[PDB]
């Protein structure tokens, strides 16, 4: 069922140490383990030593706000990959949620269209996401290269690295520096994977929503044909069978929203509290940014890759809620003035029930939404103005 | 035939707008109260624009300009549109009358209920004008200085030398008795009217949910009959909340702007007096600009409530057991009342607690600005 | 009726002295009103000498907002146990509303278990809210008891208690320090135990009507089905008793729920407008924090009281927003199409009776919702970044 | 169809300097592809001027905030101009909708009316915008020339130009002075002309959907009559085309009203931006005046040009919306209760579908809405507020 569909996205999770020990042969499922644990490991102590960094260098606010801001950058995976293993049980629910589907012999056609239309969209999505993370973590990198590591206080060398961190080992000659660069590419890889993962997962579920919706609208055109004349016994059971078809898929689709609502809503109320304190110590970086040197460049991609995981969050929960308005147009769009008072009724009832709009809420505090995005940016950036009046 | 100074709930609005012949008459006694007043503010607001040494004197100036600017242009709007007020007040006549010559125990005791509310409202009203224009006279007696009751200035006239002053006073007193009229009763009139719009409303509710009472269940023409009625006067409420949407929506949307900038200024007035007794003053100044402002919000809100509860009201009926097409009818009022009966700002932003908040709050902020550029 | 299932809120209320002179034999009314009479007392005695304590404290901003903070959170439970005593006739028509509810043979199983459901939860919230008391109390007697009573003007010894107030007496000394302790922890006891007790109530309100709700969705499900199976006159006259009782009790529920909309949204306007000034005070007192010293363990637990009792009543609102609206989806999730006109117009009409959303509000100016809970706090973080920035 | 009633301001727009190759004899393509290329090169050309003279002009405060209002009003020509050309198809496809309208025996009275009504209202709104953009252009000539062209740095004297620009040419003698007189008047015409000329089409075809919705009222009036008596089976025929004309040009405006948010759905976006901008700017300016002639005239000027902009579409979605829920009204009020079974049904579906009001939105980031302009006028005056505070 959904498991088929979205599973360049399972694999390409697990590859990075997602857990989800569910998909494959008994065979992998117990080095997988293993490799997720040390995974884990390696995060945390990379986090740890980046905390100590911060608690050796809280003597300025400088820098004890640009390491803030790395750690909740670098706070987001841990969190997800943490949220995942205890919600296990609700992700393995909603991937299963499509395995039995409603079928009619007439709207066949339109359901496999949309299907494969879903399909290609997901792996659209998961590409997209994919280059855009690696564009992330090979950025991360030249501008690390580029800048002059130093620190000034009288101005002292400081180990080129592409996180600041504390190293028990020198970090600043050969083998200690070569080392400290590739855990700390293996770091970034593993962490923006892990989170832009997940959130793929969580967007492709809204994306075969979406698609769902677009069939029941494409249908619901022709079932009103259908039920348009008067109608023999025949037709009538045609009509009957096409509207609990239609109903049925409805309401699958309804149930696949509100499992995803439910559990990406926990981690989107997590995601949004770290990114709101981030953008706030982003204005205030901001505020500090002038000329066009490395500087802005770091500030200004914090911002976008903050900005961007909102952005995607609220555009395919967009997606889902103009869908369901859609449904209601829809709905009203087609003949039924020349069919029947059972598929009038059909057609009142379903416009009732898309008056509200499908949505997403991240544990009921708001809704992922353009609007949402919008707020989160007005907010920012009226922070940020009034940062500069200040100073 | 009903009339408008029968009905008791527009009664007292309409007496003091007959009186100076505003509404319901034409006489001298129209001019003789508009003009003086508009000339009054005129030469106030040039006071207040020449007034721009000292802040203390600018607001107070300023507060007492904004006030009768108001006073007059609700007063021009009631002039203008005499009719329309006119036919509104002899359409509630009318339905009062109908409703009154019902016969249900609980539709006459809310009728009796609201009336005697209305009635308060309106004389308290009254009452509080009076008080608080007794105060703006006696306002200038404290400070000792030989300031005025509201300030004025001619081009080239000396008001604080030669006896002229004392005949400015004396005819600014004169002065007050029109200017406190003309705010007050459209203040009260709205409220009634509101309150009447809920009487008719919470009616309907009533008769929603006791239409099948004595009505024979096996003929289906009399439920019919009976719900057609129903819907007609749901329409008549909606028509009657429209008409005064419309009215008083302009004049909100002016009455916004005002009482926003009033109670800045009374905010900011009331925290830089040094003075004895003049700082009750100024409470009294705001406790009079609130009462309006919540009066007006309090009963537009109220308004959309009981049209919401109308649609609630319209689903706890003896709709289970009605042939399907009433069900239908029901569904279909329902469906009407669920959308709010609103009383609009300006016809861009409905009239709710929630303007009044924001009306509070945008005060304060004002306040605080004229506190933070006078320190 | 509802007065069973809420007895042991009831009589907590009773025995912690709120007027509740309603629910036992006529014996104890006496004593109990004395009693009840005598905690009043008490209660404004140690407000009086807490208001003085104000009006020598009022030399610096400091100690000024400290004792305006702990004044408003000790008005709190003043104002709800002489609120309770001027409505209590709308309170006890609340209590008595759910005494006669209806009845069908069919749906007797489910209301049932939906009755014991309702309880458990209501048992369990109340425990729940009377641990969170008692650990608060603890917490303050700890607080009290750890941190150094001292007054910087050159240092000052001051009495060791867990509320600054003036006490004729030495206060110092062993005597009058033992009876000082004494008095401030019945106070802390007595004031909060009210406090809770009445927001419990309102809450346990809440949840029954929720429960009702469930119940009435549950039995949407079967009565459609009852419908289904074109229909001879029992059948007919079987359908038209099912939805009898469907829509009698739906207008219960919406009579209880306007009942409590009126007592506690009163109650809660009151409530909201001494959280606002509360938080208002407690922003800035949180400017002032440094370190992880006590002072900033006191501020943290009156920020967490505070928006702990917000979120309470937040949370059982929203239930009940969130409970009404699925009523609706659960109207459309059944199979209607199968139905009869009569069941078809009954689900038509029940949907559009539940696009709107039952709620409470604080008498009109607002509603209570997660919304308004993630209102106050935005608002209250947005003052102390705001109040932080321009020091 | 919708191009005939629009030709006026499609003359505008495309004999200025407005692209638009599609609505004239193929004699006419290729000169006034020309003409179009010319007028954007000269176009840029003074943009680029003014972008160089902002240059020079970034050492103090004051300009530079001048320059950069200057450049963004500016801007907003340039980019509405080089935005219709990229986005041509969708624009064409919004024209020609209503090519192919529906008919009825019944119906066409009302419909000749408003149809006349909307092209009067057309081209009172055409001649209106033009009138004030004509206000706007001779008002800056004035404005120039009896400003006093004195620079302070030291007193020098700048070039008596409308704008400020950095010329090659000496601009002070006779020569230079006129041609950038003239040069900078086309400037000012061409610009006001472009972005005003795209925003009264938007404008035109919301004005269209208006009366075509007022169209549907008026005739749901006697449509509802018509259906009411016990019909004979011609009868049924007549209602059944009257409810099939009514909901076929109903379902024909939403086409109208989603095909003009596709196509001026983003520049709203742009326009929105770069208001927010100019006003923050301008918000600073009036910070900057003390009731000087001109100074305090030029920051008034600004302010009422954007704000008016930004109002003029306001007002038509609001008339949109409102137009939507008076569809609604009027479907309500009216004999529903005589006509036929099948005109019920329709008048229940219509209402349903009238729940919600037809917007426009900016890219589905807001709506076009009195309460857009009430916010950003708010906005505008908070942000005012905060900066004289923290002068
Ligand atoms: C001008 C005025 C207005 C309202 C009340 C009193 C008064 O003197």
């Amino acid at each position: 069922g959904l498991v088929a569909d979205l599973l360049p996205n399972i694999r390409v999770m697990q590859g990075v140490g997602h857990f989800m020990f569910n998909y494959y042969s008994e065979g992998k499922k117990f080095p997988h383990r293993i490799y997720c644990i040390v995974t884990l490991l390696l995060l945390l102590l990379q986090y740890g030593m980046m905390a100590v960094n911060l608690m050796m260098e809280s003597d300025d606010v400088d820098d004890l706000t640009a390491n803030t801001i790395t750690m909740l950058f670098f706070l987001h995976p841990i969190v997800k990959m943490i949220y995942f293993p205890v919600r296990s049980k609700i992700f393995y629910k909603t991937l299963a949620i499509w395995n039995n589907p409603n079928s009619h012999p007439l709207f066949a056609e339109s359901n496999a269209r949309f299907h494969a239309l879903a399909i290609t969209k997901m792996r659209r999505l998961l590409f997209c996401v994919a280059g855009a993370t690696i564009f992330s973590v090979i950025s991360w990198t030249g501008i690390t290269f580029i800048e002059d590591s130093v620190k000034r206080i009288t101005i002292i060398p400081i180990p080129r690295l592409m996180i600041r961190t504390f190293y028990p080992f020198n970090a600043m000659s050969g083998a200690g520096h070569v080392f400290a660069l590739i855990y700390q590419f293996y770091y970034l890889v593993i962490s923006m994977a892990v989170s832009n993962s997940l959130d793929v997962l969580f967007c492709s579920w809204l994306l075969f929503a979406c698609e769902q919706l677009q069939h029941l609208k494409a249908i619901m055109k022709p079932l009103m044909e259908l039920s348009a004349t008067g109608l023999t016994k025949k037709q009538e059971m045609l009509v009957r069978s096409a509207i609990k078809y239609w109903v049925e898929r409805h309401k699958h689709v309804v149930r696949l929203v509100t499992a995803v609502g439910d559990a990406y809503g926990v981690a989107l109320l997590l995601h949004m509290l770290t990114t709101t304190i981030t953008l706030t110590l982003l204005a205030y970086q901001a505020t500090k940014v002038n000329g066009v040197n490395v500087y802005a460049a770091t500030v200004i991609g914090y911002l976008l890759y903050t900005l961007g995981q909102v952005f995607l969050f609220c555009i395919f929960g967009n997606r889902l809620i103009e869908e369901s308005s859609s449904v209601m147009e829809a709905a009203y769009s087609c003949h039924w003035y020349d069919g029947s008072e059972e598929a009038k009724t059909f057609v009142q009832i379903v416009c009732q029930q898309c008056q509200k709009a499908m949505s997403i809420s991240g544990a009921k505090f708001f809704t992922v939404s353009l609007d949402l995005f919008a707020s989160v940016l007005g907010a920012v950036v009226t922070y940020f103005m009034v940062l500069v009046q200040l100073k | 035939m009903a009339s408008i100074l029968d009905c008791p709930i527009v009664s007292v609005n309409a007496r003091v707008w007959r009186f100076w012949s505003f509404v319901l008459k034409h006489d001298a006694m129209r001019y003789i109260s508009i003009i003086p007043v508009t000339v009054m503010t005129f030469f106030m607001f040039t006071d207040l624009c020449r007034s721009w040494g000292n802040i203390q004197e600018l607001i107070i100036k300023a507060y007492f300009a904004v006030l009768y600017f108001n006073a007059v242009l609700r007063t021009l709007i009631l002039v203008k549109d005499r009719k329309l007020y006119e036919n509104f007040m002899q359409g509630i006549s009318n339905v009062y009358f109908e409703i009154s010559h019902i016969d249900d125990h609980k539709i006459q005791s809310l009728l009796k209920s609201y009336t005697v509310r209305a009635r308060m409202l309106s004389i308290s009203n009254l009452a509080l004008g009076a008080i608080i224009s007794t105060c703006f006279v006696v306002y200038p007696i404290f400070t000792g200085e030989r300031g005025l009751p509201y300030g004025m200035f001619i081009p080239g006239l000396d008001s604080f030398r030669s006896p002229h002053y004392e005949i400015i006073y004396i005819v600014q007193v004169v002065l007050t008795f029109p200017g406190c009229c003309m705010y007050i009763p459209f203040t009260s009139f709205f409220a009634s009217t509101t309150l009447f719009g809920l009487v008719q409303i919470k009616t309907l509710q009533r008769q929603l949910q006791t239409f099948k009472d004595n009505i024979n269940s096996q003929d289906k023409e009399k439920v019919k009959a009976k719900v057609v009625k129903l819907i007609e006067d749901h329409k008549r409420i909606i028509t009657y909340v429209s008409e005064l949407n419309s009215l008083v929506t302009y004049i909100c949307f002016v009455e916004f702007l005002s009482f926003g900038m009033m109670l800045c200024a009374l905010l900011f007035l009331l925290n830089v007096i040094e003075n004895h007794a003049q700082i009750v003053i100024v409470a009294a100044y705001i406790f009079m600009i609130i009462s309006q402002i919540f009066a007006f919000y309090w009963h537009a809100n109220e308004v959309r409530e009981e049209s919401m509860n109308l649609a609630e009201a319209a689903y706890s009926g003896p709709w289970v057991e009605l042939d399907n097409s009433i069900k239908k009818k029901l569904l279909l009022i329902i469906l009407r009342a669920q959308q709010p009966l609103e009383i609009t700002v300006g016809n861009v932003y409905p009239m709710t607690l929630e303007m009044f908040q924001s009306l509070l709050n945008a005060s304060y902020s004002y306040f605080t600005l004229l506190r933070r550029v006078y320190n």
